[PDB]
RNA sequence: ACCCCUAUACCUUCUGCAUAAUGAAUUAACUAGAAAUAACUUUGCAAGGAGAGCCAAAGCUAAGACCCCCGAAACCAGACGA
RNA sequence: CCGAGCCUGGUGAUAGCUGGUUGUCCAAGAUAGAAUCUUAGUUCAACUUUAAAUUUGCCCACAGAACCCUCUAAAUCCCCUUGUAAAUUUAACUGUUAGUCCAAAGAGGAACAGCUCUUUGGACACUAGGAAAAAACCUUGUAGAGAGAGUAAAAAAUUUAAC
RNA sequence: ACCUCGGAGCAGAACCCAACCUCCGAGCAGUACAUGCUAAGACUUCACCAGUCAAAGCGAACCUCAAUUGAUCCAAUAACUUGACCAACGGAACAAGUUACCCUAGGGAUAACAGCGCAAUCCUAUUCUAGAGUCCAUAUCAACAAUAGGGUUUACG
């Protein structure tokens, strides 16, 4: 009750809120691409590093080879110099090592639960 | 895109926001609560500009864009609330008081409610004039106690906000006078 | 309205089966000697005396959409909710002699 | 109603009154509740026992019967085995 | 209307700015713990708890678990899962170690402490053992808080330890009758001569429990006592059968007595209910009829009645009726 | 869109109940509970008492 | 999924999300106005409601351009 | 009745003003005139 | 006696009404609250009361005490009228 | 005196509509709402009165009564103490319920008109004094005689341009 | 265009309460089939009718949903049960127009004129100096504004 003390004890929303680089590890084996993804995704863990998606594109057509994708984000310029070095020296067989960048070229489906707020503050 | 009831309430009640010189020596300060319309902003831009040179002294606009809706027999214009108080005009530059009083107060006197042209000097002078007069004051009785204390049972007659307002303020009005 | 409210306040003596609130949503949570009903109306299991606290609050592992709030809450957080408690009164029974033999 | 008959010049029961309500000897009528037998498909099991228990009047409800229907209707009546019988009297009512 | 809070609000310390960096309860089971730490803090605000109120050791230690995990046939066991403990081996030399310790918890929790002695607890260092002789094959074992009908327990117990004088009480804490404070004393030793029992005199003979019927269930401790120097004990004892009036006394006000003189080592209780047995105590032994008691409930709750009861089933008449046979008044 | 319907115990004889279905569905067949046998039964329809 | 929402809001709601969107805007319903008696559009009563149709249907159908991916594609009916 | 805001300045209620009139501002003036002084 | 001072006729329908609106020239005569259930009050008798019938788980018998005046346009039946 | 003649009778037609209603004296005594072929009316409730039975009532202190919305005021509920004398229940009837103005919080969309509507409170259908006469502003209530006395509210202030 | 029920704008913290108006929905659907029987004590849309929660007990098993609805009589049925856009939604078993040919009882002139209130509209004067006046603010005009007064118009009340 608003003039007792304990007043907005039950305050919870307040805690939470209602409101980039990409990284290629193409193998022409499928049992070696996925198991780095996981690494390197493991080592983001440990560090907090924000991660987006692990998403994969489809096999080249015929030989064939598939590519694997890591989304990062939350790197900062001076801690870079560590997180690469350690990806560049981890490197398993001759696998290709890129950063790419979102250019604003490359929207999502939004859940029903996040819709109905976003409406709200639409209007 | 959506309308506002009335709420009379925001001329209500001395200015909390714009109250401060900011890069700028001179200002209008504002003395009473009323809405401005485009054309009191279409006249400001032309006096001021004309008056004097923008190289040698500057202009700040220390006032929102006009905002609030009007419904007349549905919405036709927009309005800006300014409270008694707010710094509505400031201007800056290596310049004199007297040379600027001149064109600044023949500016304000077109202003819907009462206002005045006023220095950072002059400001503070009538802020401390005021505070001066309240610990000078011979008489026991002020509106304060009596409000508070609930003293005649004048807060039958009395409104909630008079307590806030110290009697200082009557609806749109600000007095100065009144202690 | 739908005259939902507190019927029942602090330090008040109710009997069992008494209706201590009645609400739309869950702004007071069942406590000791507290039932629910079907529309969240809150009754006296058993005679005593009303009490009002804040405690901490634990969903049911099942119960996903609380379980998800919980989830996401950052660690050293605890939710606190509204509990009604009814403090029985008079003990469950009492021996007596009938007889000699 | 009939304060004075034309026949014989005295007062006349209200028949909707006595095919509807049971009169206690004590002061009490009894009624069924409205709609017991009315769409029942749509009701509730709980709502459905609230419909079938045979309910007591209010004090202005039972005063309104009471002047509907003559003093014959008020007599004490010893059935043989009426299931209404032990309800006919009071027990420890202190006002 | 504010009023500030009076102490240290929950979650005001650790809220930032920024969120993504910090991390959360990813598991419910996370949140349980803290919320359960929660409970145990005190609370300034009205809470549910208010209403409802040597070194060579560890060197031996290190050295027998290197021990058994150094053998690879003993690991082959826990990874097949088919893993076994000598239960009776646990249990032996538990005892000596965190027997006492575990012993004082059922002790306060029984409420021995609180009823006995006022609340004065003590950890009962001496491992107590008290046999029930059952025919001449099996003999009933008194642990802690056990159930041993008084049907067995018809004859002085075989009481035994290790031991270096003694004084060995028997009580029944609810078993009183006349008095709700007060408690029977059954048999008491004292000035035992350390392991040995008989030979220690006799003060009061053996008297078996006596619960009545629909009391519920009794408790009855063994209470054992240090006794550094002899003491004749005055207490007006006189052995016969017995009259009950004499038997009563008090734990607490006895030991008042004899404070410095002697101290509790070891406790062993037993629950009880009544008997067929029991009837035969307070025929043979006591000569009285016996008292049989029942748990009986408070009167049911009814709103006062009222003249015209309104939207009430019929049956609220039958309520407030006192007889089930027709009545007729004057006629 | 759906029809009330009238349900009638193989067993327990002289005991029946009311139950919605859907006209395009099939004849309904179901156990309910009969207090005349104090048994959980079979039950059958019989007609189509109205439409809902 | 299942929304009940103006469909105009949609543009600046969702952009750039859809890789296909059929529009099927409100029109004057021409055989179910000539055979259905009650709720007609073309009651004269409700004749407010055809001035403010036309462009209903722009606003609709720009919503759709809105929310649609670049080289997505739009149908409108 | 009327708004509690007006574009006049709006009539008080009697007991109002009478309070006006017994809280205003006194000035204190000394025994001797300051200016006469030396 | 007047002069002095104080004093916004009556009824009725409206929240105010001074006054607004109906009603009154004045005198005499005439001109408008009729009854039950149930309660209360005071008696007689009392597990019974009542001068058949009826009521009764202190009731029953008796008494006392409660229910206005004037006014339409109409509708129908039978006569009378060119 | 014919959109249906006149007379007698039914007939004291019916009228939720208008008008009227006859000795003296004293006492208690006002504006929650609901349904209604209903808002010109009834019925129930609320208030009101009388009689009866019995025990608490009014004022109240601590403790207590929500999150969400992105932000919250005068306050309100509950309530021992206390100061007080009323309250609930039972029996029996009537009658009343179209208000207006002022202060406050608001909304109507003219910062709005003794203009409309919701809430809190005051006043008016009861006496008296004062503001010019004066429903609503201020002072004041329990009744008679007096050629005694003390008081309450209670009478607007203001005067101006040289250099 | 409406008449019943539930929301959204108004609702600040027990209950009730932003009229009128402007808008959004409801006249169900899905799942069980113990949506069995019985019974302490309570809540309630300001009456009544209706509506709502529920301990314990007898017998078994190891509901979602904001509204989603309809009295009596009567009719159908062996019984159990069923029946309305009675939506004018507390529901008459079943009935439309026109009257300036009109009548009676009344209320007002809550429709208009007459009389009143505000002054949105309209009228007038001042205050500020843009800009005209082939130079020149104030011979005479006059921009964007502010400040006053009257009750002639048009609306509002
Ligand atoms: C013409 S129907 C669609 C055709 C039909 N569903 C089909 O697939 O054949 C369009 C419907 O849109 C609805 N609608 C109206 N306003 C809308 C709006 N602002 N946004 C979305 N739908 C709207 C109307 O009720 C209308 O029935
Ligand atoms: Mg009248
Ligand atoms: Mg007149
Ligand atoms: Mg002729
Ligand atoms: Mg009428
Ligand atoms: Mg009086
Ligand atoms: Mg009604
Ligand atoms: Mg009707
Ligand atoms: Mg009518
Ligand atoms: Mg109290
Ligand atoms: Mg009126
Ligand atoms: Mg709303
Ligand atoms: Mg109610
Ligand atoms: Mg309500
Ligand atoms: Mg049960
Ligand atoms: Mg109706
Ligand atoms: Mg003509």
């Amino acid at each position: 009750y608003k003039t007792k003390p304990t007043h907005g004890i039950g305050k919870y929303k307040h805690l939470i809120k209602a409101e980039v680089l990409n990284i290629h590890l193409t193998a022409y084996d499928m049992t070696l691409a996925e198991s780095y993804a996981q690494y390197v995704h493991n080592l983001c863990n440990s560090l907090s590093i924000k991660v987006e998606e692990s998403y994969a594109m489809p096999t080249k057509t015929i030989l064939t080879t598939h590519e694997r994708v890591v989304q990062i984000s939350g790197l900062s310029a001076t801690f870079a110099e560590i997180f690469l070095e350690i990806i560049q020296s981890s490197l398993p067989e001759g696998v290709r090592l890129s950063v790419k960048e979102h250019t604003e070229e490359d929207g999502r489906f939004k859940a029903r639960p996040e819709l109905e707020e976003l409406l709200a503050k639409l209007k | 895109v959506r309308r506002e009831p009335k709420n009379l309430s925001d001329i209500r009640g001395p200015s909390t926001e714009a109250t401060e010189f900011t890069e700028g020596n001179f200002a209008i300060l504002a003395l009473g609560g009323g809405y401005l319309h485009w054309g009191h902003f279409e006249m400001m831009r032309l006096t001021i500009n004309r008056s004097m040179d923008p190289k040698n002294m500057f202009a700040i606009w220390r006032v929102p864009a006009p905002f609030k809706p009007i419904t007349r027999k549905a919405i036709d214009h927009y309005v800006t609330p300014v409270k008694a108080g707010r710094l509505v005009v400031e201007m800056g530059g290596r310049c004199e008081f007297e040379e600027v009083q001149g064109f600044l107060d023949q500016v304000a006197h077109k202003l819907p409610f009462a206002a005045k042209a006023v220095s950072r000097g002059t400001l503070e002078k009538m802020r401390k004039d005021q505070e001066e007069r309240e610990r000078n004051n011979q008489n026991p009785w002020t509106f304060e106690r009596i409000a508070t204390a609930n003293m005649l049972g004048i807060r039958k007659v009395l409104s909630p906000y008079d307590l806030t307002h110290k009697g200082k303020y009557w609806g749109k009005f600000y007095m100065p006078k009144r202690v | 309205g739908r005259r939902q409210g507190i019927k029942k306040m602090e330090g008040h003596y109710v009997h069992a089966g008494n209706i201590i609130a009645t609400q739309r949503h869950f702004r007071w949570h069942p406590g000791a000697h507290v039932g629910v009903g079907k529309n969240k109306c809150l009754y006296a299991l058993e005679e005593g005396i009303v009490r009002y606290t804040k405690e901490v609050y634990v969903p049911h592992p099942r119960n996903t959409e609380a379980v998800d709030l919980i989830t996401r809450l950052p660690k050293g957080a605890v939710l606190y909710k509204t509990f009604v408690h009814v403090v029985p009164a008079k003990p469950e029974g009492t021996f007596k002699l009938v007889a000699m033999l | 109603l009939t304060y004075f008959s034309a026949r014989k010049g005295k007062r006349k029961t209200v028949k909707a009154v006595i095919d509807r309500f049971l009169r206690l000897h004590c002061g009490l009528w009894v009624r069924r509740k409205a709609g017991y037998k009315k769409k029942l498909w749509k009701k509730t099991p709980a709502r459905k026992k609230r419909l079938r228990e045979f309910v007591f009047c209010n004090k202005t409800q039972s005063k309104l019967l009471d002047k509907m229907t003559t003093s014959f209707w008020k007599r004490r009546n010893w059935y043989v085995d009426d299931p209404y019988q032990k309800y006919h009297d009071r027990t420890n009512l202190k006002v | 209307r504010r009023t500030p809070p009076l102490g240290p609000m929950p979650n005001s310390d650790i809220d930032l700015s920024n969120l993504e960096r910090l991390e959360k309860y990813r598991s419910f089971d996370r949140y349980r713990r803290r919320a359960e730490q929660e409970a145990q803090a005190p609370h300034w605000w009205r809470t549910y708890r208010e209403y409802f109120g040597r070194t060579q050791q560890l060197l031996e230690r290190k050295q027998a678990i290197q021990e058994l995990r150094a053998n690879v046939e003993e690991e082959r066991a826990a990874r097949l899962r088919t893993a076994s403990v000598p239960l009776d081996a646990v249990r032996a030399e538990w005892e000596r170690t965190c027997g006492p310790y575990h012993k004082q918890r059922l002790a306060e929790y029984y409420g021995l402490y609180r009823d006995l002695f006022h609340g004065a607890t003590f950890v009962p260092r001496v491992p107590l053992h008290v046999a029930y002789a059952v025919g001449e094959d099996d003999l009933m074992p008194v642990y802690c808080g056990n159930e041993v009908t008084p049907t067995e327990a018809a004859q002085a117990p075989e009481v035994t330890y290790e031991a270096e004088l003694w004084t060995l009480l028997l009580t029944s804490l609810d078993g009183h009758l006349l008095e709700p404070d007060a408690e029977y004393l059954h048999w008491l030793l004292t000035n035992i001569p350390g392991n040995r029992v008989a030979e220690g005199q006799v003060t009061c003979p053996y008297l078996p429990p006596f619960p009545a019927r629909g009391s519920g269930i009794h408790r009855l401790a063994f209470l054992l006592f240090k006794q550094d120097q002899p003491i004749d004990f005055s207490e007006d004892a006189r052995p016969s059968c017995y009259q009950l009036a004499q038997r009563t006394f008090r734990t607490f006000d006895f030991y008042k007595k004899h404070q410095e003189t002697m101290t509790p080592a070891g406790l062993s209780f037993f629950q009880c209910r009544w008997d067929d047995s029991v009837t035969y105590i307070f025929h043979q032994l006591l000569d009285m009829r016996e008292p049989v008691f029942e748990f009986v409930r408070p009167p049911p709750y009814h709103p006062k009645q009222k003249r015209f009861p309104h939207r009430q089933p019929l049956r609220y008449l039958d309520r407030y009726r006192d007889s089930h046979e027709p009545t007729y008044g004057i006629y | 869109k759906n029809i009330l319907v009238r349900m009638v115990s193989e067993a327990g004889t002289g005991f029946c109940f009311n139950t919605k279905r859907n006209r395009l569905r099939e004849k309904l067949t179901l156990l309910h509970y009969d207090p005349v046998v104090k048994q959980r039964v079979l039950f059958v329809e019989k007609k189509k008492i109205r439409s809902l | 999924r299942v929304t009940s929402w103006d469909g105009r809001k949609w543009g600046e709601l969702e952009g750039d999300t859809y890789d296909r969107v059929l529009v099927d805007v409100p029109c004057t319903t021409d055989r179910h106005s000539l055979h259905e008696e009650e709720n007609n559009i073309f009651k004269r009563s409700r004749k407010k409601e055809r001035q403010i149709l036309p462009v209903l249907q722009v606003q609709l159908l720009a919503a759709g351009l809105l929310a649609t991916k670049p080289g997505g594609h739009v149908v409108y009916s | 009745g009327s708004k509690a805001v007006t574009r006049h300045r709006r009539v008080m209620h009697f007991q109002r003003q009478k309070l006006m009139a017994v809280t205003e501002y006194i000035p204190p003036k000394p025994a001797i005139h300051p200016s006469c002084l030396p």
